[PDB]
């Protein structure tokens, strides 16, 4: 997963 | 060399922007593309390859895409223009030419290939550095297909991407980047119940496959909606997800200030909250 | 100098042990105290201040107290003996004399005071180093009250402590150090519910004041009894605890291989398990 | 708290 | 040990303040001295040596002297009080006892001497650390003569100094520290004309002996009065100076917001400006 | 781009192996080549470019050649196969294409040339990294000529090399690598007698040109045969040697457990010993 | 590969010089070009690609151009010769082939393009390293156009440059490099009066645009003529300058030991001095 | 404090020498002792505690003892004089007071004890630093017994040592320090034949106990006499030695330029050479 | 000199 | 500017 | 030389 | 041993 935001 | 013909074609449009960095002129009006990180928030002096030092203002910026639109006033000789190509038909292994203007008189030129394709981002084994950041990445024919971005593999913002937000950054510089503020991770049952058998794991994941909220970012719609670390969003809308990439999409497909309900379980409890999408900044 | 009289009194009994380190002779039989970490598991050569190089064997070791008992065979001139004092009446601010024998002919001597008192451990602003580690820490009268331990504040194992396990390490070298394998922490409601309001805390603590299991050590009675990180042991026996220091005690007061039930809650669930105390190693 | 063990 | 009697006398008044640090109670009202840097701007919990955890507020702070006055409410048993001595009669070589309370139950105590004397600042070879910072430095009789300040030589704010600004920090916490904002240096003709013969010196000093303005600090009365780097203040008032220490004095003897004319030459030009003293912050 | 046609030809056979690394399928049976260091001794999951996640076992490993043979079970669509070329006719300056599969869906591709030739090892200025290690190195036509090995110059195990030990690592994974355990050096009379005139050289070399034993490795046939550092093997068999590369050969030409006599002189003494070749491990 | 034909053409003339480095043979007489920094002042052994180890002497050196001319004696087979091209017609984007001989038997070869053009210096994205330093940089046809110089962008001394000083370094090795010893900078009124408004600038620049002497180097014609740091040379001869690059030229156009008057102002004073050009060393 | 009386007694004689460092006046003539490393070869300005800035010249230096004799001219008030004690009767554990003058007006004073005794060198747990280097180390009565030397244990050159070479450094500054240039080591049969069984030891020691030449220093009488590394000097004169400390003595007992024969064996060969003692420099 | 301020 | 020299 | 082994 | 010299 990455997420980021 | 075929690259010489490409550099001869787009090279005269590649300018210096002064912290430092490169850019390139999009049309004779004086519209120049570069990296947002080339422009430290202010609004710079543009030097063309011929030595002409115009004076440019920063008409837009997208921080999250890292690209700006600078403006200069056409006077005297015609402003050289780099021909835009399209990045939607790029092949992995096609020639890539990174042109910069580090001083404002010459063009520094490196050669490589399209190392990988995201559409989303371009990789290249063409040497990309501060010397050509903001400058164009060309194909074998000499039309720009990317915008070099310095941080042996380099990155370039696709040109079809910049096309999209050009007029916006040309005008009022705010691009819609909806978000909620959750650093998520892909979880697997065979990672979950495997986690749940390590005595020193932070929290037991409630089995299943999904997006494990790894972090809630401070002052975000996800903090405000009461989302916690360790939570597992199972379904948005009714759409089951286990991808942390896929969720980033549906947020964006929803507007700004768009309420999205979130079916998630907190260890044992079933929990549904609605975040309202804010603008990433 | 009053310290000169102290060094003259215990100094001739302070020996070199060869990685390196110091030690001191406890009686004319050839019983020598030192640090366990001076003895790298093997069983060394002892040099007295007069130059006599005896040959010593390591008859015991306590790793967790970090102290060994070495033996040498009395021959020729009488083995000098350092007089043992008692550490149970030490005052914070009493003179402290750290004597070592780094070469085997002289005595290096530093002077300080009792910097703090644990009984449990001694602190001193007397310079403690590899040059005197294993050597004695004396009072103003020149009787040993500690055993220097190198790692401006130094540490010394109290002498009443070594007295306790002397005969044991003199004979079969295994001291009872019961344990369960849980790195705990003192938790407070006002730390707990305060934790429970940070969106990015690992696990919600179930309110209360207590010992929050911070870690379960691999291959320990606590892992074997199914204890997890994040657990909260509320009562052992029926005895409510919130101290991580206090729990270390009751374990020890129980024997080795002594079943101790543990009332603990896992988030919401009430949970009682019995660990069986093993020997720290 | 200390733990140890 | 004579220090034991001193620790027994002032030690029970030495408290823990919780980033961390020590302090000591000045009278039964609950007035406690510590370092300003022990108090990170907020207004903390005070633990006495007996275990009593009062709740303290920070009634004052002097950042430039680095000392605060904390207040606690006397209840139950009488608050222990450390007797104040006077630092105006200290001798270089007198015993110095640094007492801290790092945990709130014991007193950690180190011993040294008065290493040097500024009145202005106290140096000591007594081990001074985070464990005793804010705590008192005592003489052989056990009356406080300084306030330990952690940053083998340690520093202590003299006690006569804290006495001066006690009532102020007890009440409204702003101490008069007049200043102008000039990092000066003592210059000598034989340093000046010696400078003036180095081809790569920044600026030629106009011969003479004096205070060479080395730097003008941003947003200061000296920047506002048009003082530049390289300037040489020859006379204030009519008083010729070549000392960078001496000038610091006359500023302070003048009030706050006190206009002071400055005769200075800028290379060749004679120049007189009036700075107005501001409050160091 | 000619590389695009090469990537289109072998690229679909390039797989992800999961520490991480790449590999490539040798035939439709499910035989995959990679680096031994991609496989941390265990026996991994294989992802094809199309997303198909098979499950692979490690049927062989050669640590000293650093290459493994993984096996997957063909099911559904035909396993894509990369066509093997031959490295025996490589020219220095021929195009080199390094293909990896770092994620399991795309192919990352870098372009360079054959930087140098050992047969023994391949060098290339094609960017070689963890992203393509174990993956194939192709020629302009798209047939594999090497196996990328990450450690601007990169290395690749020649493909003719892997061909040799394929069946072996396909079956029982032990390749004959005879050795004796001696770190040797080429010595020259004009280095020797030149050594012998430096007063601070370790040992005088007995003149001559040869292989100076620089080190005897612990637990090796050379330690067991009584070979020492500083020794000079003059003749094996009757074959005079001064090359440290050449000796490595004759060992290998001899079997495993093959007695080889060694004429060597120890300073002055003539000395003949027989080492028996062991298997490098 | 087209590079293979180029390496086949000039490669056999590329030799090893042994600190280490490469070189290449200019004609059958045994004239070899390399970097001056390959030759640590001494006068080396040359190994050809075929293994022939001649013995070379260093007949010249230019330190400031960093290039030497080595000589070997032709014997037996004809010395292979690399064909010289011309760097005066190089295009940015033309292929560049860096050939070295790191061992003396093979040729290590990297491929890139002409990254930028100074005439003055050549940049290339061809990997340039210790392995090929002193070796030739070729065009697509295989004639040398530069001399690799190690220090992803590399540098090469143009070949037309080496041609110029060949005969000189072939004979008596001293090339005319006139100089005065002043580290200058381009100053702008809008940098000057902008400097003059920073209170903490070293010296006020006397307005104007020009060359601001930033440093006077020790033991130079500029120190001897009384030039100071902070000075501003306005006109040499009568020629107004603001370029620090341009001044470097007129010095060189003047001979060695050539008096050049210098109109410069020192803050306020107008000042004219004559430096006499020395030889850079 | 007893130290206050000591500082009052010798303190006024302790001066600043200005790289920096301290010194102390030996008699009213203006004879000052310090460290040779305080004097960077030049011949400094002396500031007394009262502020009087005399001007001193360096009349001598012993580099290997690290101590200088400075001279100042007595004028006006009587030069304060520090009373010399004797270091031949020092006891380990006697008080030690390190006095420096870092600024030239105060005396910085630290307190410790005699940590160990070489006669040869003095150790102390009194804080010794650049602030007091060259300054005196006093006993409880305030007479100098050493000279602080900065490099928690500090070092001091004994005062009886400086007494010896005072007149010499007062006059012509060259002290007899005979030497030969051999870094030796104590070797033991049980270290030797133990060495001789390690296959990777540099050279086999010829059994025995002795001084193993570990290194021959460049341009020394030992290099000139043909001594090599690995050699073993068995007997000088006829005197068997195994001590590397003891040999240093007999050299010194022999004059300068004093031929000393050396019976030594080189592996197998018996070898006798005569070195001639030179002056250490 | 010191300066400070 | 460059200087050099 | 190389050695290795 | 020490050596020195
Ligand atoms: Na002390
Ligand atoms: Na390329
Ligand atoms: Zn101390
Ligand atoms: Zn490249």
């Amino acid at each position: 997963x990455x997420x980021x935001w | 060399s075929f690259v010489a013909a490409a550099v001869s074609r787009s090279g005269p449009a590649v300018v210096r922007i002064d912290g430092q960095g490169s850019g390139f002129i999009i049309d004779n009006s004086g519209i120049i593309l570069t990296n947002a990180h080339v422009v430290d928030g202010a609004s710079v002096v543009v030097t063309l390859r011929d030595g002409r030092t115009f004076d440019g203002q920063v008409r837009g910026t997208d921080e999250v895409t890292d690209l700006a639109v600078v403006k200069i006033e056409p006077q005297g000789s015609a402003l050289p223009v780099a021909p835009l190509g399209t990045s939607s038909n790029l092949q992995v292994g096609d020639w890539a030419i990174a042109v910069g203007n580090p001083v404002g008189l010459d063009n520094t030129v490196t050669l490589g290939i399209i190392s990988t394709l995201g559409v989303e981002f371009i990789q290249t084994d063409a040497a990309i550095n501060p010397g050509n950041s903001g400058g164009p990445l060309l194909n074998a024919r000499g039309e720009v297909i990317g915008i070099n971005t310095a941080i042996g593999i380099g990155f370039a913002i696709p040109i079809d991407q910049a096309k999209a937000i050009q007029n916006t950054l040309a005008a009022g510089g705010t691009v819609p980047h909806p978000y909620i503020g959750v650093q998520m991770m892909n979880i697997t049952v065979d990672q979950a119940q495997q986690n749940n058998r390590n005595p020193n794991s932070p929290f037991i994941i409630p089995e299943v496959d999904g997006i494990l909220v790894m972090r809630v970012l401070p002052g975000t719609p996800a903090e405000r909606a009461g989302i916690r670390r360790g939570d597992v969003i199972v379904a948005v809308d009714g759409t089951p997800i286990s991808d942390g990439a896929r969720l980033q999409r549906i947020v964006e497909q929803a507007g700004l200030n768009k309420a999205l309900k979130l079916d998630l379980l907190r260890g044992d409890r079933r929990l549904s909250l609605t975040v309202q999408t804010a603008q990433l900044r």
